[PDB]
């Protein structure tokens, strides 16, 4: 189908308590496959999905080498920003960074993105053209200045156009049996008494992959998703996902209903009734 | 693979 | 700018009394990232694991706190998390219909 390789960095200041934490994680689509904590003894970047491990030891050293610089570079960035804003060095503040690429069905390469937030608010971002920067406030414009004088967008563009899409390609071959196989949800619908007068009527879909899914609830043929409570999809632990959608209904009227689960691995969408 | 970035603010 | 965590407590497979399984505390949508998540067997701590810190495109973080367990007909399970946006430690009991 379509796929994406992304990396997610986080830097948190712990005032008085030594260095800031720098976590880093890698994703191919919805499956995590790499991590790095700066709270780790002799800390290296450990695999987190099985299909990655047969990459040469050169890789892993070259990455924890890069991860260690990013933690260093960021802990200074925390400092730089805190003074752009004149906040107290006792405050806890967080700097987040994200980058990656989306490639199409043939490997088209659809979008490259690279974005940075400070304390959860947009800070500066690479634009869709991979050559300009959106800068949120007057502090981020100083960063934008620095990064325009160094050709920073050009380094990133060639990372996101080449290294990204190439290594993505490599990753999905390695995990061909894991990542390229969708997993149809287990459907089922339970019924939970509330009273003499009405009853919760849950629609479950368990164990699916990837995470995207739609559940829909149809009264008498209507589309009654207006009243339904849908929790947000949640990880199952085994690397698959779950979500459910309930309704509340006059007694007897359970047979009035339908739940409909649409999902990439369902050959044709399934509908079910009590 | 990660992006090698001497990226300071 | 700071949002407070949503929390779901659920089993990996549907609950079968006295059949080994996995219990999951999913903590999502929060900011700042510092956060305190504890799975609890009968109102006292469990030994659990915690996935790596990650975040969505709107920058709100998410974590899974997951230990193996065996449901019984009697023992109560609970998740307890602490966060700057919470006056009082929030607790969700495990309903196995959810």
């Amino acid at each position: 189908g379509s796929h994406s390789l992304r990396y997610f960095h986080t830097a948190m200041s712990r005032p008085g308590l030594g260095e800031p934490r720098f976590i880093s994680v890698g994703y191919v689509d919805n499956t995590q496959f790499v991590r790095f904590d700066s709270d780790a003894p002799n800390p290296k970047m450990e695999p987190r999905a099985p299909w990655v491990e047969q990459v040469g030891p050169e890789y892993w050293d070259e990455e924890t080498r890069n991860a260690k610089d990013n933690a260093q570079n960021f802990r200074v960035n925390l400092q730089t920003v805190l003074r752009y804003y004149n906040q107290s060095e006792s405050g806890s503040h967080s700097l987040q960074r994200m980058y990656g690429c989306d490639v199409g069905p043939d490997g088209c390469l659809l979008r490259g993105y690279s974005q940075v937030s400070y304390d959860g608010k947009d800070y500066i971002s690479l634009n869709k053209d991979l050559r300009s920067w959106t800068a949120a406030d007057t502090a981020a414009q100083i960063t934008r200045l620095k990064w325009e004088e160094a050709g920073v967008a050009e380094q990133e563009r060639n990372y996101l156009e080449g290294t990204c899409v190439e290594w993505l390609a490599k990753y999905l071959d390695m995990g061909k049996e894991t990542l390229l196989r969708a997993e149809s949800p287990n459907t089922r619908m339970t019924r939970h008494p509330i009273s003499d007068r009405e009853v919760t009527l849950r629609c479950w879909a368990l164990g699916f992959y990837p995470a995207e899914i739609t559940l829909t609830w149809q009264r008498d043929g209507q589309d009654h998703t207006q009243d339904a409570e849908l929790v947000e999809t949640r990880p199952a632990g085994d690397g698959t996902f779950q979500k459910w959608a309930a309704v509340v209904v006059p007694s007897g009227e359970e047979q009035r209903y339908t739940c409909h689960v649409q999902h990439e691995g369902l050959p044709e969408p399934i509908t079910l009734r009590w | 693979r990660s992006f090698i970035e001497d990226l300071l603010f | 700018v700071q949002h407070s965590p949503k929390v779901q407590v659920y089993s990996r497979h549907p609950a079968e009394n006295g059949k080994p399984n996995f219990l999951n505390c999913y903590v999502s949508g929060f900011h700042p990232p510092q956060i305190d998540i504890t799975l609890m067997k009968n109102g006292k701590k469990m030994e659990a694991e915690q996935t790596d810190l990650s975040f969505n495109r709107d920058w709100t973080f998410y974590l899974l706190v997951h230990t193996e367990f065996t449901p019984t007909v009697e023992d109560e399970y609970s998740c307890q998390v602490n966060h700057t946006t919470l006056s009082e430690p929030k607790v969700v009991k495990w309903d196995r219909d959810m």
